[PDB]
């Protein structure tokens, strides 16, 4: 059972990236999904989350308006569209699954509730 | 003569509108937009029903004859319309009997389940809105990552004003009262769980069954605390499961109402088609 992120890399201010969360032996649709990020020497923080049904999305304060989270249930993937990337956003980005929650309209960015984690992909601006 | 052609056109008008309505009902998720469209189509059907009801009264009192062959077509009419053909009833009566069938099906089946679906949909939409905001009432809590803090009282009040808002909104009938025996008979033919009989002053009513929301409120009461309560993740999972279970219940109840509404469209479609055939044969 593997969570797995892609789409990272090196971009400059004002640029864009589209992160992707994919999985093996695991359907991202079965529970809420969240994106976390951690700068090299700072605390891990939540970025955004999407509900089971996909109709509910939340984003951290320092990210609203710029980012967009969506589900690709066809190919069993979650995307994070990061636009107007400001230099602060340099960090390792992880997608995680909260297996506790089962209400289909909600999602949280509480790290303690997420126990399935990917390796991470570096983003730099 | 001119009435017949007007009536036949009015009947086909009702058929197409009815089909548009059925497409709205087969949609997976009924939104506020969907309800608005359903409302419009229904008022259009009622518009043509009244138009038809007046053309049939004309044919009835003029005693326009419906010929043998044409009457036999009525045997294809749905059993709900209570139209049989021929045997012995006058032209006046049959024309009137056809008008009553159109009006009764539209009044007792279509409009009834169109209101029930509307009521339960609006409630479920507000209910789903509460569940979408559920993370706002949940916080990290304990410093080890194995707990979460729940704003039980805020979430409790949110669910209680939801109950207060639809506590009274009836499923059937939309406005009037009904005898105890009939309100029970409408509930017993619905599915028991969706609605509850309640005495609205001089008479009865089939109101929304609030048990799913009462079950959630009782799960919150059993959490204790005094505004905020710390739950370990395992207890959060158990509680959260109960909440999502009642969402499935209400989602299921709504699908049942939409099926009753859909079944009504099929009845009406079958009748209007048969009536077009009968009109065309006169």
């Amino acid at each position: 059972l593997q969570l797995v992120e892609s789409g990272g890399g090196l971009v400059q201010p004002g640029g864009s990236l589209r992160l992707s969360c994919a999985a093996s032996g695991f359907t991202l649709d079965d529970q809420p999904i969240a994106w976390f990020r951690q700068a090299p020497g700072k605390e891990r923080e939540g970025v955004s989350c999407i509900s089971i049904d996909g109709n509910t999305q939340s984003y951290s304060d320092s990210v609203k308006g710029r980012f967009t989270i969506s589900r690709d249930t066809a190919n069993n993937r979650v995307h994070l569209q990061m636009n107007n990337l400001k230099p602060e956003d340099t960090a390792v980005y992880y997608c995680a699954a909260d297996r506790y929650t089962s209400v289909r309209q909600m999602c949280t960015m509480i790290e303690g509730l997420h126990r399935v984690w990917g390796q991470g992909t570096q983003v730099t601006v | 003569v001119s009435s017949l052609t007007m009536l036949n056109d009015t009947l086909h008008n009702i058929r197409t509108t009815n089909q548009a309505l059925k497409k709205e009902l087969s949609q997976k998720t009924l939104t506020k937009t969907s309800l608005e469209e359903i409302a419009l189509h229904s008022s259009q059907i009622s518009m043509d029903v009244n138009k038809s009801a007046q053309l049939l009264d004309i044919l009835s009192r003029n005693e326009y004859p419906i010929n043998k062959d044409a009457r036999e077509l009525l045997h294809s009419a749905p059993k709900e319309a209570e139209l049989d053909g021929d045997q012995m009833i006058s032209h006046r009566e049959l024309w009137a009997k056809i008008a009553n069938s159109i009006n009764d099906i539209n009044e007792q089946y279509l409009k009834v389940y169109e209101h029930a679906v509307s009521s339960y949909t609006q409630m479920y939409q507000d209910f789903s809105a509460v569940l979408s905001s559920l993370a706002g009432w949940i916080s990290p809590g304990g410093n080890d990552g194995n707990s979460v803090k729940l704003q039980v009282n805020s979430l409790k009040k949110a669910l209680e004003e939801l109950k207060e808002k639809y506590k009274d909104k009836p499923l059937y009938p939309a406005n009037n009262t009904v005898s105890q025996e009939q309100a029970n008979k409408w509930l017993t033919e619905l599915g028991g769980t969706i609605g509850k009989v309640s005495q609205k002053n001089g008479g009865y009513v089939v109101s929304i069954n609030m048990t799913p929301i009462d079950n959630m409120l009782k799960s919150l009461d059993n959490l204790g605390g005094n505004g905020e309560v710390v739950l370990d993740n395992a207890k959060y999972q158990a509680w959260n499961a109960g909440f999502s279970a009642e969402d499935e219940t209400m989602k299921n109840n709504l699908q049942t109402l939409v099926q009753k509404y859909s079944n009504a469209n099929s009845i009406f479609d079958n009748l209007v088609k048969v009536l077009s055939s009968t009109i065309s044969s006169s």
